[PDB]
């Protein structure tokens, strides 16, 4: 049975990362793996607010632009608040009840409220550009392509906390329930844990950023460039959700946390790689349905799949997985200019700044260093 | 070919045919090396469909082009120029080669594009001989960020139907004939000529006001507008009055908001209860926001207020993105004010006390004029238990201050006894208690009771740059300060004034702003970096040089048209020189002696004087910079192509000379940390008759735990103290974001 | 003033009720605001309001017109504002109330109209703005020098014109701005004030009237539709819509 | 069956908080209760990090303290830590498999992370006041005199989770599993559900008030400032935890959202009072554990029970429950200064005029 606080005392350093004893004490002075505890902190000094960014410029933009475009920007908002409002929710119901070290739980926790704040945001655009918010948020639930492209995640999570409130309500064997024969086994729910991370991986780190890139095209016609900071900024929060899922997922392939996790992932060269296949087709009838009543300069369906197509492989070899499609180039190099900021200077009096930390200050002030100091 | 069919300018509707696109490509391409037509064309032609418009074939080749921009080849830069200018040019005019310069005038005059003095005050011949002096072909040597500029911020056009009217040369050549209109007829076309040759080579750099509003029929080009504002009602809304004004005619606004009383103080007498400075920053918030500068960009305004102010600690927080409507005003930016006392109670870590302005009489002029003063009557006020007070910590208020700064990057630093000590202006008679948006620019102001109140003043000041990448010697900027000199000040004579304090202030003391660009280039052309500390000498001549053909012009200039109607108010006007006032400690980093004779400069200053109070300040030149391809002011670039955005686009921009000299550039995040910086701008100061817009960067990978330390941000504080610096401007951090998609 | 004294009544105070003392107490009487002790009856504030206000009366007839007034205010047959007893008989000459402030299509009549907002607001008057001939979004000014950003960043500026005066940001400023329904921006002005909306795209603090007449009544009895259009590029149609109805419907149907 | 992302298009402004269909997508233009809207808001208004406070003199102050005030200041610590620790997860566990309407969502995941920032800055004090911060993390699950108040805290915590995956598992009704009757009921679980609330309220209401007077009366002394200062903004965002599960626990029982809660809610009108004796009994108790080896100079076992009978009180009148204590003024004022319409048009106004 799940226990929010275990009597046990436990080494944390020495327990896996799933499918031990539930965390007990929240301890951040010594962590199994310190990434976590470095994307925690990152995610914290990325802290950040949708009304920093002053949008009056976008609502003139999008009222001046074809019904076609407006229909793309407003179909990418549509699919990424309804999928930052799963990504919300259940990274705390599907993991949480499985992670065993305070700083894979402190994690999830830190990425799920940076979701709430990315759902926040895209409503906030919405509502801006948008005279009636209510008749687009209420045509997201009923959208038939939304659903078409959100349902392969919802179904691993909904897998994952069926057979998770199995383990953790009956253990592991055979039982009978209302004179059914249920079987709950720790392999399944490994391979279930481990496919439903390999979605997660999938989702945020090409869907996301196929509709990062859509939305990013407007800003390099020089159109609606508020909504891009915004997008920007949760694209930089997106890097580290993505860069979080790809540790945990490769940290379960090494076999570094558990011998049986590497040859369950062994078992899965197949299952992984057809899904990853089956997201960049979601992808592509995705970019079809964005593209059917005209293009846009810089962006079409057949760009957006040759992006889609890259962005694959890029991920896919970052799992150990094989590549699907032809080994090319980045087929719209501009995209780097909006996730990589070192060389970014924008000018502040016109536009805001995303290169912002809050709190990165030791805040230690010795003053007999500054008292030996002549002005 | 997909037997495509395109839609024509006229209307009409064409086959596809490549060939005509190779054509325009080839023609874009002459000159060039590293450059494939090529990967253009493949690019661009996947993005063809039926019934696509020209114009959006030009753009999309645009585009393709200059998504190629980078360090391998980096001049695609000029191909996405070009191309650009094609389409202008198409658009200007309905073809490539441009009118003569008589009949667009003409037609542009008709039509109001441009102000009706034009066709007066020169002849049908005048405008030929203008003509001669034109070369189209120099609209070729732009970058691609140039045009991109260009195009979307100063070309005259219509800002509703999107239409351009004029090119560049265009530009450049009536800026030049419209400043130098009023000169003798015998030498008028001289200067205009040599002014254009100034401006088109790329020698003289103009700022957005200048470059977007000179021929146009709106007279005001006074890039940066110093309101101070008083402790009155009357007070408050002639500031809001002038902003919006102002902020319409293309300036940016420095709001001097530290008398007004703090919350709870009482109005007359009692009757009523102040509410706060926060609803009137609001108010002046939203007059700053409510118009646009001049239909070219938004409007921009930064808020000053000492360190003592009772409020202090609300006002330090309004930026960031941690509050409420009610408590934060995020759209506008904050100066704080401190002078020595602040230093070194911080220091010596004792307490910083806190009072109402108002209830203070005398501390907040002897904030600025005098130190003595200034501490006497602080030190009287501390021991007074019937004046309300508010005693913090000053490391608690530094550390408050510095993680604002940080955090929202925008909370400047006034220096406020340097800006006064080491000023052109005496302070016992006109004080500088205030800076621009940009904190570059330094002048006195008085407080307005009214929009048309003819006791206040108004600061304007209107601004240029020297091209340090175009200058082979320092004694080429002889000829190019004059000119400089003489285009402002006629300019000062041709300007019209909404505000008749603004008039006042500009007639006064006709003060300009001349800073310099192509810093970074220059000293990598020099072979010298920030960090080492080699370019201490070099920054020390070139400034010594500046600062001293800058006098040597006004003096002229004076000399010959009449001194300056308040140069009785200078420090100039005494014999007090730049090279007399400059903080001490400066010797201890910099050895180079003076080589200009700057006594036969002190005496004829005192014969004749000085056309105008002030000279030199170093503003960002963030946009303008831009037209040249240069490093903005004294700021190291960011990266060997670097990435401007702004609403008039996200453009790529190659440091100048790349290829011989990206071993000899060294980047913003390759600094060790800001003291070479930091010195480089004392040693600037020690000659600047105004502050210098001066950036500090921190990246957070380079300390041991990856967080700034406390102690390295007031040591970088006392530091820029110690050396002079009179102002700091943004603070700059290394985020890390970085989620590389290149080729696999 | 003997003569008023016995013109008094002092048995009147006893017709009061005790929320109409209790408010007598609170903002009539006058009264130190800081020990809370107060230095008249209510028989004294009538007699010594209906004396000042026929001060400059002749000598003849003054004293039964003070008489008089004095009888039907302290009747409660007249009633007269709470600035006027709070202000009459007292040094002050403030005597606030509502403002009328119309404000043209220019920068000088908005800077004019804000100042005005201000210098009133800071009385505890409440604002009538008519705001209603700023041209809409996307209007040429100077014949294209400039793009029109709209209504809205205006409406703005005289919000925080009213809240300027007001404690803790936003509290006892009222406004009510006036625009005609067919103004271009009316889709985007009349949800002004619902939450639905961004703060870039809302101003929740001021109330806000509609102008309606009798061409836009029938158009929505037949099921027709109405037109929008910018009020600068009507030549004469805002003038019509408030002066004559028939040139107004002979400029519409143009 | 519990489903992330349920695919009818439900009107979220007429669901339930809770037990209802589960939340799809995230609505913040329109809310069936703003108040949660309102936290939110200020919570993201109140952002902080424990690294923007200095706490340099506070390992030297530390040091130089005697044996039992060090003993107190640890305790203190110690407690604090495990109630966030707890207080981190267990609302994302328990409550968000439940919750049927978006804006109790995001208040309960944004109220997670919160209390996950409160943990961190619990370890930055210890790590910077303590040589190693072993000694006190791994006394903490061993403590005797802390273990208690943990399973006390958490078995709601549990008991509800467990019901709400029975609930999710076989639905309502009589079911057989491995040979025994299990009976799921929403009636039961609603119990379950308010229950546990009830204990929350409890633990953010009156449990943390106590330690955070302990640790301000060192601040009152000059002594521990950082600790003071980072002990200042978690006791502001309690306040806000506070309040929004006093909203929650209000609105459940005043039956204007489920019109069978009310009637739960009435049948623990003795559950959750002897929930409340019982959290603070337990407080009094642990502060005579705190004061046994000497006592400080502004804080004892007596004004330290007046001030828990005080404090409880006022936050068990404000969810309905009958005052078990004297009513009495605060004994350590100085706590104050760290403290609808259808849209239907027809045809018939053609002939109206
Ligand atoms: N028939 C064509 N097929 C393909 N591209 C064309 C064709 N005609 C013009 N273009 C391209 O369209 C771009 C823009 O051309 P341009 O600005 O001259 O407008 P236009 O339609 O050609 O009208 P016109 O030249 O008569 O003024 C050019 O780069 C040009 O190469
Ligand atoms: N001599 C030139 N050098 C550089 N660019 C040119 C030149 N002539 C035209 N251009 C540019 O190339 C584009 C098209 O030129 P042009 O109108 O002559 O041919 P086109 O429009 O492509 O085909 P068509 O002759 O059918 O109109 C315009 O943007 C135009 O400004
Ligand atoms: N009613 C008000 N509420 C809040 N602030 C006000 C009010 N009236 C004026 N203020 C502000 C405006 C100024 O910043 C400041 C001073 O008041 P002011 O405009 O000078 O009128 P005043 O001259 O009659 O009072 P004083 O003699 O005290 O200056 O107080
Ligand atoms: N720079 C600006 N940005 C946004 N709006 C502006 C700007 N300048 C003026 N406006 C608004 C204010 C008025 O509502 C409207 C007309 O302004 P106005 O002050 O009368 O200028 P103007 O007379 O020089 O040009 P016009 O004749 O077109 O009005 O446009
Ligand atoms: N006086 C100023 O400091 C402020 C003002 N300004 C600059 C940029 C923006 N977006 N708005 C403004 O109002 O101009 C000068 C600053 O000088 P520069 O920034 O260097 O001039 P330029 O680059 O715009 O041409
Ligand atoms: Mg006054
Ligand atoms: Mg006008």
């Amino acid at each position: 049975a799940y226990t929010t606080f275990s009597q046990t005392k436990n080494d944390q350093l020495k327990e896996p990362m799933f499918f031990g004893q539930p965390v007990n004490v929240a301890r951040y002075d010594q962590q199994k793996y310190d990434i976590f505890e470095k994307l925690i902190e990152k995610q914290l000094s990325f802290f950040w607010r949708p009304e920093e960014v002053d949008v009056s410029r976008d609502r003139i933009d999008y009222q001046a632009l074809p019904e076609h475009e407006k229909h793309i920007f407003i179909s990418n908002l549509k699919y990424q608040t309804l999928l930052d409002s799963i990504q919300g929710r259940s990274p705390n119901v599907a993991l949480l009840p499985l992670i065993s070290i305070p700083e894979l739980e402190t994690w999830v926790e830190t990425w799920a409220f940076s979701e709430t704040i990315h759902s926040r945001s895209y409503t906030h655009i919405i509502r801006n550009i948008v005279n009636d918010p209510s008749v687009v948020f209420d045509d997201i639930v009923t959208n038939e392509q939304i659903q078409k492209r959100a349902e392969g995640i919802s179904s691993y999570y909904d897998e994952l906390i069926e057979m998770t409130s199995y383990w953790h309500l009956l253990g592991e064997g055979t039982h009978t329930v209302n004179g059914k024969t249920v079987t709950v086994s720790l392999r399944e729910l490994k391979k279930k844990l481990y496919l439903c991370l390999m979605s997660v991986n999938a989702l945020e780190a090409i869907r996301f950023y196929v509709s990062f890139a859509c939305s990013f095209a407007f800003a390099e016609r020089e159109l609606m460039e508020g909504n891009a900071k915004i997008i920007r900024l949760i694209a930089r929060d997106e890097a580290l959700h993505l860069t979080g899922t790809q540790h945990m997922l490769n940290l379960l392939r090494s076999g570094a946390d558990d011998p049986e996790m590497a040859e369950i992932a062994e078992e899965c060269k197949q299952e992984c790689y057809d899904l990853f296949v089956q997201a960049a087709q979601q992808e592509k009838d995705w970019a079809d349905y964005l593209f059917r009543d005209g293009s846009m300069i810089g962006l079409n369906k057949d760009i957006l799949c040759q992006y889609v197509e890259y962005i694959t492989n890029i991920r896919m070899q970052a799992v150990g997985l094989d590549l699907p499609f032809q080994t090319r180039s980045n087929p719209i190099p501009w995209i780097n200019t909006w996730l990589v900021s070192d060389n970014v200077q924008v000018a502040p009096q016109e536009v805001e700044v995303s290169s912002y930390l809050v709190g990165q200050i030791d805040s230690e002030v010795d003053t007999d260093d500054l008292s030996n100091f002549q002005l | 070919n997909q037997n495509l069919l395109v839609t024509k300018r006229d209307g009409s509707t064409e086959r596809i045919n490549l060939d005509k696109i190779h054509r325009v490509l080839d023609w874009a391409a002459e000159g060039l090396h590293n450059v494939s037509i090529s990967q253009v064309e493949l690019r661009s032609h996947i993005q063809f469909y039926d019934g696509i418009k020209t114009s959006d074939i030009h753009e999309t080749i645009i585009k393709a082009a200059a998504d190629l921009i980078s360090r391998d080849a980096p001049d695609y830069q000029y191909l996405a120029a070009r191309l650009a200018i094609f389409h202008l040019r198409k658009k200007a005019y309905g073809q490539f080669e441009p009118p003569a310069l008589y009949d667009h005038v003409v037609k542009m005059v008709e039509m109001g594009k441009y102000d009706n003095h034009l066709l007066e005050d020169y002849t049908e011949e005048e405008f030929k001989q203008m003509d001669t002096f034109i070369d189209h072909d120099r609209d070729m040597t732009f970058s691609y960020a140039a045009v991109k500029q260009l195009e979307g911020k100063y070309l005259v056009q219509n800002r509703v139907t999107g239409e351009i009217y004029e090119s560049a040369q265009f530009l450049y050549i009536l800026v030049a004939a419209c400043l130098f209109s009023n000169y003798p007829r015998e030498t008028r076309l001289q200067y205009v000529k040599r002014f254009y040759d100034a401006v088109s080579t790329f020698k003289i750099s103009l700022p957005t006001p200048i470059m977007s509003g000179v021929r146009t029929p709106t007279r005001q080009f006074s890039s940066c507008v110093l309101i101070e504002c008083g402790d009155s009602l009357d007070s408050i809304n002639a500031t809001s009055s002038a902003i919006v004004k102002y902020v319409s005619q293309r300036a940016g606004i420095g709001i001097n908001a530290g008398r007004i009383r703090a919350l709870g103080s009482p109005i007359r007498g009692g009757e009523a209860f102040h509410t706060g400075c926060i609803p009137f920053y609001k108010h002046f918030q939203t007059a700053v926001k409510s118009c646009s500068q001049g239909g070219v960009r938004g409007g921009a305004a930064t808020l000053f207020y000492p360190m003592w102010h009772l409020e202090v600690e609300s006002l330090l927080v309004l930026k960031n993105n941690r509050g409420v409507e009610g408590n934060r005003v995020r759209h506008m930016d904050y100066g704080v004010q401190i002078n020595k006392l602040m230093y070194t109670r911080l220091l010596k870590g004792e307490d910083i006390t806190l009072f109402s302005p108002s209830d203070v009489p005398g501390l907040y002029d002897a904030f600025f004029a005098d130190q003595e003063e200034f501490e006497r009557l602080y030190t009287k006020y501390e021991k007074d238990d019937s004046i309300r007070k508010q005693r913090v910590k000053a490391v608690e208020l530094f550390s408050l201050m510095m993680q604002e700064r940080a955090s929202t990057g925008r909370i400047y630093i006034q220096n406020v006894d340097h800006c006064n000590t080491h000023s052109p202006f005496d302070p016992a008679i006109a004080p500088v208690r205030q800076s621009n948006l940009c904190l570059e620019i330094a002048l006195p102001t008085k407080p307005l009771n009214d929009v048309n109140d003819e006791n206040g003043e108004i600061a304007l000041c209107t601004l240029s740059a020297f091209n340090l990448g175009a200058i082979n010697n320092l004694d080429e900027l002889e000829e190019l300060a004059i000119l400089a000199v003489r285009a402002l000040d006629a300019l000062l004579d041709y300007q019209d004034y909404p505000i008749p304090a603004a008039k006042r202030g500009a007639m006064g003391r006709r003060t300009l702003g001349i800073g310099v660009i192509n810093f970074a280039y220059y000293l990598a052309k020099h072979g010298k970096r920030y960090s080492d500390g080699s370019a201490n000498n070099l920054t020390h001549k070139t400034f010594e040089a500046i600062q001293y053909y800058l006098l040597k012009a006004s003096n002229e200039l004076a000399k010959e048209q009449g001194a300056c109607p308040w140069f009785n108010e200078t420090t100039y006007a005494k014999g007090i020189l730049p090279i007399d006032t400059y903080k001490k400690d400066l010797d201890t980093i910099a050895n180079e002696p003076l080589h200009y004779d700057w006594e036969a400069l002190r005496e004829s200053i005192k014969t004749h004087g000085l056309r105008n109070s002030t000279l030199s300040a170093l503003m960002p030149s963030e946009t303008s910079s831009q037209i040249s391809n240069a490093t903005n002011g004294i700021e190291p670039p960011r990266g060997y192509v670097s990435i401007k955005a702004s609403k008039d686009g996200i453009l790529r921009q190659v440091v100048p000379d790349y290829e011989h000299l990206h071993d000899a550039y060294e980047l913003l995040w390759e600094m060790p940390g800001n003291d070479g910086y930091l010195q480089l701008v004392g040693i600037m100061q020690k000659f600047i008759d105004q502050s210098i817009s001066a950036n500090t960067n921190y990246d957070p990978s380079r300390f041991p735990s990856g967080k700034v330390p406390m102690q390295q941000l007031l040591k970088d504080l006392l530091t820029a103290y110690k050396f002079g610096v009179k102002t700091l401007y943004y603070q700059n951090t290394r985020d890390g974001a970085e989620d590389a998609q290149d080729d696999l």
